[PDB]
């Protein structure tokens, strides 16, 4: 016999004048996996199936169960569950954003900014494509590791302050590493018009380099640097 | 009935699924000018071919020099010549067509010295048609390859006019008289109930590993589309046929890629020995997937196991150089550190062959139509098509060759945007669906939502996962089958017993699980019974009471003075499985395997043979 | 739809519903480069708020800064008491200055990985008292 | 295409370079002329600070026009007065001097 203890963040939409509260759960680690995500689903299996949460492939590439367990955003199949059993782990949904049922929250906006950033390689021609592989050297390759691994989880912007207060008009870390992303492509040709697409002060230049998304990302990526190096790109690129 | 909002959509072709095949089958129809639909009850990128590690196969020869026309017989080969080799004809050659797309997509494929895309030898693959020693043509974006594949397809998806319903459970196909009219599905946001009706509808939910209590696939592998056509009375193929991936973590079953076998890992047992070479001396560990896996199970019955349980392997990396071990598997070096524990570079991997692949499916074309049995003969079900994992064309067979799911999703779904692109046209008169259709969706969907049963919705799910895992795995008998199906059946009846909690419309995960039970249950039925009715040994469906090649000949001798089997004698064909929803009884026929090449001239047929490497 | 008709669409449902906005600063955790940002900022203010009082002051006041410093003088200031005020308005501006190099470093690219801004974080505080302690004493 | 916010950036880590050279200029080297170049770097350099203060927590349109405004206001009079200060009286580096050994 061996107890742990989890405070969760809960909030019904059917139920009008149902506030947010917090309700408590009891598990026992012998009988759980090592992961925050297989207590959840413990949770959800045995004691309480009312309890909404977003989750796929445990084995951290989704960003399906990003949430902020213990004050930091990370996966539930990645991060563990502290073993220490007096302390209470406390699991809310991603900071300053919109709640459609407990733990599950609106990405729709997120989503979209990905969008507005054109993730895709662009060329002069469309016409001889399809056919040939483009060539890329391997130092080329080089310059892209540590940026296409990121799997859109949302522990990133939903970290930045900036983010938080601006989330309709600044595009947040995540999104703006795609962008860079899309830059240093060898193949692609539309780098001068993407670094054009952020000459506003909102795009990019909400970030004052606070740095809390590089210390929450799951994948060990980061993001931070990468915006340093567009305002880089932002100063430096001709015409 | 009044409770639900129905509301009706209007489009030219749907598709449902948002991972790979579905994905590359919804763009390329935007891209030929349709007003393009995509149901999706994840979001594209939370799809399971983001999983995906090993890579995709295409005979390019970059590596030294190659022939697609090696990668048929390898293909083919694999199959336990059960694979229709029509569409592995089409999908060899279609191979570096669709793969050279990708990569002119955007897919940050690793790198050689001239400059092109880096393949790598994998599970059974071989130059001059199983001569000239191992063949290297799976291309990888380094361990990391179907999280690519997935961004570089939805990125490039943006690029067109196409309308997704991100998180949509799709209830049911609408129907009317043979032909298919779109699909019914629930909003998971609002809990509304959605009718979209189109002229075709591609049919791409991926597979359903989640049956079993152990396996790689993600918790959102739950064959709803393979169930969705069986409650519209249309058969399901192959269903029996499960692969049996060697290389899975021994904890929740997190998957540890075939690239390590690939690149020159290696497998060891508790004496010490590679056991890779008493059962396989050609090719060895790097052999197919139902000869590696039938190894590993067969050496846990001598009591060689691993662990203080004496029920897992270990896979070796330590005398792996750290150089590429960190280039070419730095996905596979985070996984194996977090749920195992284990430092890549100087410890081994502790891995267990466990449920990855679904062979079967849905009856399909090779140009993507879903096909039905009428009187012993094919026939082309009206406005339905299928793409992917969810998919039989049995391009696959028996067993699946390492990386060619990832093909079979692109060049499918190509073919499925073509064959409606070529068919017919945009525009076209969108077919008029009663106002009263989809009314039994809803009476499913409603008591499902109001259960007020006795037995909770978990506790019968694992019921199922156990029953499954035990009776029909790697190893099966028809004493063990037999006592499994009257198991499952008996717990068929359980379903109108069980209890929901959740009383409420907006994400009611505690409902869409179970329409996933619902979904799991009907894809178990058949994949039991069918196993039970098999009396063969034709790959990864193997039995110890039945360990005999039954094709049409004995094709270890020539063929001449032997006389031919009828059909309903020999075991080389599909097993077709139907199922009464009401009685939960499983009703099952059979058709003929497709021999025939597309062009023989340019692709010469593969008579069956020896089955060993 | 486009890209930012979706934007259009997603607050148009939100503001006008009955959506909770998740407990952000609430409940998260408390980090050095976080609260060191915060800092900067707090003393980015403060010394404005001074600057600003002295520029105002300079047209607005009348009397020269002679006779406002013989009102300081005339007041039997303490002998540590001075130290102290003098201290109070050193240790928010060299705290900014070195951090403002910091800063400035981010700039160029450099030290931007997570060791090497709790390493810097540490040493920008420390480097602040002995600019503090240092100048407050010369 | 005008880039705007690109230039402008630039520009604040320029004053920034100047601001940081001028303190210790200011101590090695000080006099009448050293005196309205700091007046002029501390100014500005606080006019783009408070700038993108306002465009981070300030929520509005009708709001966000006055407070740029009002901010406009106080960086001119600060200047004016620190201009005046340098003229009319003893000079920013003696008002300091004349704070500290006294
Ligand atoms: C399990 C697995 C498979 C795998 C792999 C690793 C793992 C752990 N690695 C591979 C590799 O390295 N190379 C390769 O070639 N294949 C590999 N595989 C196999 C392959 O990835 C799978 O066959 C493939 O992922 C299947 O993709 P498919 O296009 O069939 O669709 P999906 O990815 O499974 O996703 C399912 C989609 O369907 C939608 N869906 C499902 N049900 C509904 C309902 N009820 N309503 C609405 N939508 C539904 C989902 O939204 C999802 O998008
Ligand atoms: C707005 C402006 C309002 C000014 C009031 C704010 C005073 C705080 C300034 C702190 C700077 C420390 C300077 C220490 C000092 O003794 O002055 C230098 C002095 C050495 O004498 P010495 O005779 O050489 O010393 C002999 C040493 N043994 O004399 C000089 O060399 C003059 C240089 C002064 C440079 C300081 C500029 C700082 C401006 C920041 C304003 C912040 C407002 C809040
Ligand atoms: C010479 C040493 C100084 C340097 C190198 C410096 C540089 C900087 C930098 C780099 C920032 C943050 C901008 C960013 O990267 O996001 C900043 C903020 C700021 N600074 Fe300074 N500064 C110095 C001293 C001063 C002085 C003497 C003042 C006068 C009052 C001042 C006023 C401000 C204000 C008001 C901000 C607010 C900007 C923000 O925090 O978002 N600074 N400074
Ligand atoms: C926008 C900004 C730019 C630079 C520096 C700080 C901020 C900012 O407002 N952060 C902030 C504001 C309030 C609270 C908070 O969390 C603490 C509770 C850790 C963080
Ligand atoms: S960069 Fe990392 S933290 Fe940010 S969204 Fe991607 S995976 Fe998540
Ligand atoms: S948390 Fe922030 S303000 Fe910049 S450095 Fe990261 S986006
Ligand atoms: S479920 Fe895929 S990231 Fe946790």
């Amino acid at each position: 016999p061996r107890i742990k203890k989890f405070a969760i963040y809960r909030w019904d939409p059917d139920k009008t004048g149902d506030k947010p509260h917090m309700q408590t759960y009891e598990i026992d680690l012998n009988n759980c996996g090592p992961m925050v995500l297989d207590a959840l689903i413990k949770i959800k299996n045995e004691i309480d199936s009312t309890l909404t949460f977003r989750r796929s492939c445990r084995e951290g590439i989704c960003g399906s169960c990003a949430m902020n367990i213990n004050g930091g955003n990370t996966l539930a199949c990645t991060r563990r569950i502290d073993t220490n059993l007096d302390k209470v782990s406390k699991i809310y949904p991603l900071p300053h954003m919109y709640v459609i049922k407990d733990l599950v929250p609106d990405l729709s906006n997120f989503y979209a900014q990905y969008k507005s950033i054109e993730p895709y390689l662009k060329k002069k021609d469309e016409s001889q494509e399809g056919k040939q592989q483009y060539l890329q050297s391997i130092e080329e390759r080089e310059k892209l590791d540590g940026l296409y691994e990121c799997i859109l989880c949302a522990c990133c912007s939903t970290s930045c302050p900036s983010y938080w207060w601006n989330g309709d008009k600044y595009l947040g870390p995540a999104v703006l590493m795609q962008a860079y992303r899309w830059m240093i492509d060898s193949r692609d040709d539309f780098t001068e018009e993407r670094l054009a697409k952020l000459q506003d002060p909102f795009s990019l230049y909400r970030c004052h380099t606070i740095m809390n998304c590089t210390g929450t990302c799951p994948k060990g990526l980061n993001p931070g640097k990468a915006i340093a190096e567009i305002k880089k790109m932002m100063a430096t690129y001709k015409e | 009935s009044t409770q639900y909002p129905v509301v009706d959509h209007e489009f030219d072709a749907v598709v449902v699924g948002a991972g790979g095949a579905g994905l590359r089958a919804a763009f390329g129809l935007s891209e030929a000018g349709f007003n393009t639909a995509c149901v999706t009850k994840l979001f594209p990128t939370r799809s399971h071919t983001v999983a995906a590690q090993g890579g995709i196969n295409a005979a390019l020869g970059n590596m030294e020099e190659d022939n697609w026309r090696w990668h048929f017989y390898d293909t083919v080969k694999g199959s336990d010549w059960l694979g229709d080799q029509d569409a592995i004809h089409y999908m060899t050659e279609q191979a570096p067509a669709s793969v050279v797309e990708l990569e002119n997509y955007g897919m940050p494929f690793s790198r050689t010295e001239d400059g092109k895309i880096y393949q790598r030898a994998f599970g059974g693959q071989s130059l001059k048609f199983g001569k000239g020693g191992q063949a290297h043509r799976c291309c990888c974006v380094a361990d990391r390859t179907g999280h690519s594949l997935l961004h570089t397809l939805y990125g490039r998806s943006l690029r067109y006019d196409t309308s997704y319903f991100v998180e949509y459970f799709a209830l049911d196909l609408l129907m009317e008289n043979g032909e298919c009219r779109g699909v019914i599905a629930l909003c998971i946001e609002d809990g509304s109930i959605h009718r979209i009706r189109a002229r075709n509808t591609v049919v791409a939910t991926g597979g359903y590993g989640r049956t079993y209590f152990s396996c790689t696939s993600a918790h959102t592998s739950t064959g709803d589309g393979t169930a969705m056509v069986t409650r519209a009375g249309l058969p399901c193929q192959d269903l029996e046929f499960v692969q049996f991936h060697p290389t899975g973590i021994y904890g929740a079953g997190c998957l540890i890629t075939e690239g390590c076998r690939g690149e020159g890992g290696i497998l060891i047992n508790s004496q010490g020995e590679r056991f890779m070479e008493r059962y396989a001396p050609v090719a060895k560990d790097l052999a197919s997937r139902d000869v590696v896996s039938r190894s590993m199970t067969l050496e846990i019955r001598e009591g060689r196991g691993c662990g203080p349980e004496k029920d897992h392997v270990y896979l070796q990396l330590h005398h792996l150089p750290p150089e590429q071990l960190a280039v070419r598997l730095p996905g596979i070096s985070e996984t194996a550190m977090i749920f195992a524990g284990v430092d890549v570079t100087k410890e081994p991997i502790p891995v267990l062959p466990t449920v990855h692949y679904n062979m079967g499916g849905i009856p399909t074309n090779y140009k993507g139509q879903v096909l039905r049995h009428v009187n012993g003969q094919d026939q082309v079900v009206p406005g339905l098509y299928a793409c992917g994992e969810a998919a039989c064309a049995s391009v696959h067979g028996a067993n699946r060759l390492g990386a060619n799911s990832l093909l079979d999703l692109v060049v499918f779904g190509r073919a499925c945007a073509l064959s409606i692109a070529e068919s017919c046209r945009p525009g076209d008169k969108v077919p008029s669906i009663k106002p009263n259709a989809g009314e039994e969706s809803v009476m499913n969907l409603d008591k499902l939502r109001f259960a007020n049963g006795t037995i909770r919705t978990s506790e019968l799910r694992l019921s199922m996962q156990k029953s499954m895992q035990s009776h029909a795995a790697v190893f099966r008998v028809g004493s063990v089958l037999q006592e499994g199906c009257e198991k499952i059946l008996r717990l068929y009846g359980d379903l109108q017993h069980l209890k929901t909690f959740d009383r409420g419309m907006v994400w009611n995960t505690d409902l869409v699980e179970t329409l996933e039970l619902q979904n799991l249950m009907l894809c178990a039925l058949q994949t039991i019974y069918g196993a039970e009715a098999r009396k063969e040994s034709r790959g990864a469906h193997a039995r110890e009471d039945f360990k005999e090649r039954v094709d049409e000949y004995d094709y270890s001798k020539p063929i001449q003075g032997q006389q031919k089997k009828p059909f309903q004698e020999h075991w080389r064909k599909h097993t077709l499985s139907y199922v009464d929803v009401k009685t939960g009884k499983v009703s099952l026929e059979y058709r003929p395997v497709i021999d025939k090449t597309l062009n023989e001239a340019d692709c010469a047929t593969v008579p069956p043979a020896i089955r060993s490497y | 739809t486009t890209a930012k008709e979706e934007m259009e669409r997603f607050w148009n449902k939100n503001l006008g519903s009955n959506r909770p906005l998740s407990p952000h600063i609430t409940i998260y955790r408390w980090s050095l480069p976080m609260a060191m940002s915060i800092c900067h900022r707090g003393t980015g203010i403060a010394l404005s708020a001074g600057v600003s009082l002295f520029g105002l002051s300079a047209l607005l006041l009348p009397g020269n800064f002679e006779s406002h410093l013989e009102l300081v003088k005339s007041l039997c200031l303490g002998p540590t008491l001075i130290y102290t005020a003098k201290f109070g308005i050193v240790f928010p501006l060299m705290y900014h200055t070195w951090n403002g190099i910091r800063h400035l470093i981010w700039d160029l690219g450099k030290g931007l990985t997570i060791p090497q801004l709790t390493q810097s974080g540490v040493v920008v505080l420390i480097l602040t008292v002995l600019s503090s302690v240092g100048l407050a004493a010369m | 295409s005008s880039k705007a916010a690109s230039l402008h950036w630039t520009g604040e880590r320029v004053v920034s370079v100047l601001l940081l050279g001028l303190l210790p200029a200011a101590y090695l080297n000080p006099c009448s002329a050293m005196d309205y170049s700091l007046a002029a770097a501390l100014t500005l350099h606080g006019h783009w600070g408070i700038g993108q203060v306002v465009t981070d927590y300030v929520r509005g349109d009708a709001l966000q026009k006055a407070a740029k405004a009002g901010l406009l206001a106080l960086s001119a009079f600060t200047f004016a007065g620190l201009c005046y200060f340098n003229y009319h009286d003893v000079g920013i580096c003696k008002a300091v001097a004349m704070l500290w050994k006294l």
